[PDB]
């Protein structure tokens, strides 16, 4: 049957400031699934596991 | 959009644009009128909204 479960939120990442980018930081105990994807035309998607 | 008027009363307003260079004509009630000025870059580069 269905049913509603809990899952962790981790830690939310700290952001920086960067020309024409980003640079971010990443902190975990336990792999993590992270991904992004551009806005427009090209989709240019990502997928990573974040170990720590 | 609008705001209230006066027989001699000022306004200021917002606005945006795409390029630094604010030369451009506005129209209020029927009128219009011109409006040229220089408009710089921002410091901060990133954000989604």
């Amino acid at each position: 049957t269905p049913t509603v479960c809990p899952v962790p939120l981790a830690h939310t990442p700290t952001v920086t400031k960067w020309f024409k980018g980003i640079t971010l930081h990443l902190t975990a105990t336990r792999p993590t699934l992270l991904t992004t994807r551009k806005l427009g035309l090209r989709a240019d998607a990502t997928a990573e596991w974040i170990t720590g | 959009a609008t705001t209230h008027v006066t027989a001699t009363g000022s306004i200021t307003l917002h606005f945006s644009t795409s390029s630094p260079q604010a030369n451009f004509i506005v129209s209020l009630c029927g009128k219009k009128t011109t409006c040229n000025a220089e408009c710089k870059p921002p410091a901060d580069h990133i954000i989604g909204e």
